[PDB]
């Protein structure tokens, strides 16, 4: 059974740096490529990052491109978001999703848990 | 949200709703997938339909979609109270530098 | 013709013309695509 | 040979919508324009709408133009048809038919086995 | 039904009988052709002659065809227990926005 | 139902543009040909222009002639009627109406509400 | 103003009035058709008659018109309260460069 | 020198299919369109198959559409023509043709050898 | 055979013959090209016109054509033993859906 | 956020090299093409050359093909632009461009502070 | 300079002016995107409009554009002082080997 | 500068192969087709085959195709056109063009020096 | 050759002669461009004006071009000794599988 | 079983049966190889073709295959008493995470 699970939330003040995880089990790690999605309160889903499955390619959203961190360690099976220069906007629900790929476009097919990050002063 | 979604669906238990996501030239017209995702309310969400017309081995046979032109089409026939949840769309915009657009989100109620 | 019928015309061939070249165009930009 | 079958039929109330395909066999879809024709219980025939071979142009009745939609799949050989809003007056037996052009004016060679739809409350 | 057609026509087995298809200055005084189908009780309509002389296959000889100015008319000749059907005359109006027009259809009778 | 919306009127001083647009819904807009058309206060209709289905023909009645600019987007569904350098002669009632033709002469099945649009000083 | 008309008709409710559009050999006479359109004192023009004799949907019965010569008229029957509007005769001129030509516009009273 | 070959033929009972079947050589295959014409015995000529040269659009008689089915492998310059559910009157020689095009309409300029396909009980 | 020709003709050697081919308002009428071909008794056919008027290199210049109205002919001067052979012309026929239309195809003979 | 610094300007007698660098900071460079664009004192801008993500493609404009080099280190974050055989037409400012592309033409989001070269003797 | 602009506008602060790029048939009539840049006088061109409508974040809500035909067009509304600037239009011309096209360059002058 | 410099020409006898080449500098080689043509003593000019950018597509004279084959090579800059079973009608003068296409047709801006080959015995 | 031109033109220093290329249907009346090109005597051939208007950098003024129909005309205005060449006109021709066709060649002489 | 073989296939001892294969776009028709197997009854299936034409050395002569669009065929001509065996055909599918994927299995029974 695939299983993600979320942690490194919390409340932090804005202009400075988080770092979440996403353990797994279940699946081959080194198999996947992963997705970051995030999710502000009362809102929609907005996508975040992606990285290959090798971590030879990573590609980010336009609002958070120079600020976000994706990497991955194939030999503990975890994924990791290191978040720099926090702003209230970042407030959100963060998932760490399994990616996938039909035939011209690609969806997510087992989600994590979720985790809340909290940015206020 | 390049997709644009109506923002509430309403309808009595045992009929059929429908739900539209309707985007552009360049992501539902330029011949990308179309998938829907559900998010119950008080957890993460969970895919529905993949491929615009397949859905996963949970899903049950009720939920069903389609796309034609640059419209795609969420059918659920037969509501019950369990269906109560958000329902987003999701497709690839040539426009932007992601993997993943998402639609508004509509809110389904069923008048119990 | 300011009078002429302002709308598409039905009542033509919907279907595919075979009467086309079926050979491939040798009157192409052969030069790579900057755009 | 030519085979044109009929499904998604059935009983509807008024007001809401439902969903009409003809599978196509026995030729080659993408070379073909398709009609639809509708015949009420006691009454002759009325030509509903017309799409090209590639689905570029679409023509529909003055009665039905604004509530129905015609298009097609040339990957699975299937006409489609959504009607929106059904009224009444759109109780009638629905025919897929084959384009054909002779000099001036179209014809329809091949035939579907035909549907019934019923509105009534 | 811009085409105009009698209700009711019969003849007896053997017999010749006309079936008339009068219309108009725009559908056929403009010079359009005009087909012909039949339509059994219990099937969908297939196609009987167009070209305004022409007939497939399927069709047999005692079935013809012809039109003048501003009328057409269908011709059939040794008629038969199996001839029992109604016949539509379809053309194109430039006056409307539709592909085909239909006549209001007449039903052969054979007293036998 | 045919649906046929009007805006971008106002009040502009004279020798300079003002833009004016007719949203449509309810029937395929590439199908059909738009007209322009006002009516100053106290006084009757005079016919503006015509665009072509396509676009590719375009016509004027000689008193806008080179100053007025009709275009369409088939994408959005909405007609456009560039004016440039108003004069006071110009304030009139503005209606967008769908092009019909019958035997030999159009006519406007159908027509939008109506924009105002004031050229003073 | 190629299209003239009176300026303005009256009649008692109930009783028949006409309202007349005089052309010439270009508009008129030369062979084209004469269109006519109903405008209420707060809403943009409606389609009240096409083809010289052809009305739409929700144009009512009572309303009627014909064409002869180089003169064309609207006929009303039975006036209302209703009743009361704006008339104009649309056609199209040979020697312009539109493709409509409207009349002056004849206003309606009803003196009930 | 441009050669066409034919193979694949023989004496085949109806109903059944069979598997022609036209080697090129001496110019530029995937260049070009090619025809199937077959001549009955004591008969004339009559026109059966074309497909394009990438192979995206195929056209086929009406006698034959449904049952036939042409198709090409650029990579060993062979054109192939697979007949499907034989029938008596399929007995002919069968000609691949190479396709031209001069103003508004097509010719063959240069014709294979032909092979003999015979269906009989 | 939408095209008409002549099932056979003759002629001495050392005089010219016309093999005609009669088509209709659809295919030749309509302004489409003609072509025509040669096949010896044992060979399969080969070009002889095409463009209507234009000739391979190996063609002789005894082979001619032409075209007007709804015919197509080709003329031969100089007849020789080696003319025996089937003569086939090809066009376009709007009405169909096939990209070539054949003649009957006639039989020279030459009367050695 | 997006910074793009430049720097290697400076004086250089004609008929001889100098080379140009762009260095990058807040976003993948990996990720996107570069373009090079120059000003004229006193006149408009002029397209230059442009540099595939992965190195794969360049374009030169007509005047500096030949004679201009572009490359990218992406270990590094720098553009370059190797300059030969400088000409006196070839004094103007140069700026480093981030390539983007839209619907069916290419623009550039993000510029840098550009760096003067003066060609004299 | 495929492109072609006026090489100057100007205009008090509080009204509109428009500044206009034509170009031809392969580069605007072809169907190519047009964007627009801004050049204040000491710094580096800013973009300013992409896609013929969209601006990015900074621009604020006074600039706005269109294209129709073969032409395009920079409208902005309310001058103010800091609108100081040269303005070019960026496209792709299909008869060269370069990316990017841009415009003569229209030097925008308020007249305080 | 364009620099086009041809070789390989020479005298052969009828009935063999030879070789052509054309090296190239001061443009980028894979950005553009290229061409061949040729003029006999005396004679116009007469265009003989061309090769896409990346030598997908190669169109042939009538004269000389089955014969004749062109070729490029991207990492030396040259382009090659090989010669088999030469006729006398073969002798003529062979130029390396450099493609161009401007709106409908095609051109060559760059030409090369020219090279003699004589097939005599 | 299917493009036809003269096969020689003379004129005196100082004054202005033309060279004319006439082509067909299929490839100048059906709207393709028309390139001309000079051979010095011992050279390779030079590209003179290309789009039927517009000329490289080396090419003086005194070349000029244009193309009206079916026909292209070549006018050199202002002779010089070194006009000695001969001058091609190219196009493409629909009906063959080239991309380019060249004209006949034209040898203009100065009569110095 | 993305791939599609009929349940079963029979013919007579010394006559030419055909197994067929029919996938979709994302295995046979984005240009995968097709492979076959035999299975006898009580053994472990042995390959039969490879590379769509290609045969091991120990497989006759009589099997043969090919492929063409979004179908594959294995021919068999000359039936024996031993061929009764089960074929599977086995291609890769683009849109799963496997390396193989199998078609439903045919069962030939010749009527001995």
């Amino acid at each position: 059974q695939v299983q993600l699970v979320e942690s490194g939330g919390g409340v932090v003040p804005p202009g400075r740096s988080l770092r979440l995880s996403c353990a797994t089990s279940g699946f081959t790690f080194s198999n996947y490529g992963m997705h970051w999605v995030r999710q502000a309160p009362g809102k929609g889903l907005e996508w975040v990052a992606i990285i290959w499955y090798d971590g030879s390619r990573n590609f980010y959203a336009a609002s958070v491109e120079g600020r976000f961190t994706i990497s991955r360690d194939n030999s503990k099976n975890t994924l990791y978001l290191q978040m720099n220069s926090l702003r209230v906007e970042d407030t959100a629900v963060y998932y760490c999703a399994r990616a996938a790929y039909y035939d011209t476009s690609g969806y997510g097919d087992y989600w994590g848990q979720g985790t809340l990050v909290t940015v206020s002063s | 949200s390049v997709l644009t979604q109506p923002p509430s669906v309403s309808g009595a238990p045992g009929q059929t709703v429908t739900i539209s996501c309707t985007g552009g030239s360049s992501n539902i017209g330029a011949g990308y997938d179309v998938h829907w995702y559900q998010q119950l309310p008080g957890t993460a969400p969970k895919l529905l339909i993949y491929g615009n017309i397949n859905r996963p081995s949970g899903v049950p046979d009720r939920f069903s979609g389609s796309k034609s032109g640059t419209s795609a089409s969420l059918a659920i026939t037969g509501l019950q109270a369990e269906d109560e949840a958000d329902y987003y769309c999701q497709s690839y915009d040539r426009r932007l530098s992601g993997s993943w657009v998402f639609g508004g989100g509509t809110k389904l109620t069923v008048l119990g | 013709d300011p009078n002429a019928n302002p709308n598409v015309d039905p009542n033509a061939n919907p279907n595919v013309d075979p009467n086309a070249n079926p050979n491939v165009d040798p009157n192409a930009n052969p030069n790579a695509n900057p755009n």
